[PDB]
């Protein structure tokens, strides 16, 4: 079960240093290279560099050479991407990927990605508010005032079972902070014939997870 | 130093149709070409390697051909879950390995009108001093929709934001969320709030509204 797992989202200020991680599992970490790829917000993929964890021989792209450094620690089967003085241009998504070197090379397994946000802002966890309508009823949840933009939603009934009618909307930027919404649809019948008067909205975020009850009209 | 070029830039095709994407190299690269898929908000995924070899676990409707300077990805029968951005990549001129610019593929379906809901600000949010009104559109096609806020029949502007979802992976529709933000002061100055929606599948603009009391 090949698997590459990367560190979480980061918020850093111009001039700071940062080190991202990418840990492999389900294969001999030392028989495959590790490549780093960058995707600027809304743009395509850019190859950054390579490292052979067996001997740590690195190969950088002419574009990125100098401004970035690649390392690895085979004892803990992990590779890293490092900056010494971060710039505004470095705000993007960073992917690690396993690379094959036997014959024609290809990137056969990818990590989930690390969002690097470089700004003068300061990190903050979200604040939750419910959304209630004044043959299926709609109910929602509103998250506000969080940074970075790395948030996840989930819903639960009063009996801690899972609600699978979830709906996911992208975030929007406003005064250095992000906000997002989520909604669920419930059968009109089930609610009337029922003793539950609420449901639970949950958000996950690097700087803090939070819950909020949502009334059912 | 090797430039990879993709065509077409974007395209829209129906379920069951054939989709054809071309990748051109600035100089012979033998069979050192790979194809990737990137559905929005997720990491890429290897589809074809060595120009024409199907990575295990990839649907058999994907296939590749070509050698030298001309290559071609083909989805024999487009499926609703294939909406994504497709890239080619070269592994001959090392360094640097170079990608194509990408080709966006959308699924075409039949017109579908949106379901509309409106939500007032929560009393909890109001004691803190800001009021946010929300308006939701569910399962519509095509993507082009226009939401429109009115407070006491006076049109709003520059005080709202919105966002749109990806295409659903079974029914190929979109959804949209829009938020009107006002100060607690201004919110209790006016009474009737409404969002008006415009869309192909609606022969007449749809309006949803509530009054500040009830
Ligand atoms: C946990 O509860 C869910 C949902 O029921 C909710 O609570 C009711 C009192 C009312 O508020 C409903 O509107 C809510 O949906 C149960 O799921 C449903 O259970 C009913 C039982 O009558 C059944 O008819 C529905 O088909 C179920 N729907 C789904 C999507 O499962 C669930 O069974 C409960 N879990 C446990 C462990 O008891």
């Amino acid at each position: 079960e090949v698997q590459l797992v990367q560190s979480g989202a980061e918020v850093k200020k111009p001039g700071e240093s940062l080190r991202i991680s990418c840990k492999g599992s389900g294969y001999s970490f030392t028989s495959y290279w590790i490549t780093w790829v960058r995707q600027m917000p809304g743009k395509g993929l850019e190859w950054m560099g390579r490292i052979d964890p067996s001997d740590s021989y690195t190969n950088y792209s002419p574009s990125f050479q100098g401004h970035v450094t690649i390392s690895a620690d085979k004892s803990i089967s992990t590779a890293y991407l490092q900056w010494s003085s971060l710039k505004a241009s470095d705000t993007a998504m960073y992917y690690c990927a396993r690379e094959q070197w036997l014959g024609i090379k290809n990137f056969d397994y990818w990590g989930q990605g690390t969002l690097v946000t470089v700004s003068s802002g300061s990190a903050s966890a979200p604040t939750l508010f419910p959304l209630v309508s004044c043959s299926s009823v709609a109910v929602g949840c509103l998250a506000q005032d969080f940074l970075p933009d790395s948030i996840t939603f989930s819903w639960k009934y009063k009996n801690n079972s899972d609600i699978s009618s979830t709906r996911g909307f992208p975030s929007v930027l406003r005064g250095g902070k992000y906000a997002a919404t989520s909604q669920v649809l419930l059968p009109s019948k089930d609610v009337m014939q029922g003793t539950d008067e609420h449901v639970v909205c949950k958000v996950q975020h690097p700087n803090g997870n939070k819950e909020k009850n949502v009334p059912l009209p | 130093d090797i430039q990879m070029t993709q065509s077409p830039s974007s395209l829209s095709a129906s379920v069951g149709d054939r989709v054809t994407i071309t990748c051109r190299a600035s100089q012979s690269i033998s069979s050192y070409l790979n194809w990737y898929q990137q559905k929005p908000g997720k990491a890429p995924k290897l589809l074809i390697y060595a120009a024409s070899s199907l990575q295990s676990g990839v649907p058999s409707r994907f296939s590749g051909s070509g050698s030298g300077t001309d290559f071609t990805l083909t989805i024999s029968s487009l499926q609703p879950e294939d909406f994504a951005t497709y890239y080619c990549q070269q592994s001959y001129s090392t360094p640097p390995h170079t990608f194509g610019q990408g080709t966006k593929v959308e699924i075409k379906r039949t017109v579908a009108a949106p379901s509309v809901f409106i939500f007032p600000p929560s009393d909890e949010q109001l004691k803190s001093g800001t009021a946010s009104v929300v308006c939701l559109l569910n399962n519509f096609y095509p993507r082009e929709a226009k939401v429109q806020w009115k407070v006491d029949n006076a049109l709003q502007s520059g005080n709202s934001q919105e966002s749109v979802t990806e295409q659903d992976s079974k029914d190929s529709t979109y959804s949209l969320s829009s938020t009107l933000t006002l100060s607690k002061a201004d919110y209790e100055k006016h009474k009737v709030y409404a969002c008006e929606v415009t869309h192909q599948g609606l022969s007449s603009p749809v309006t949803k509204s509530f009054n500040r009391g009830e």
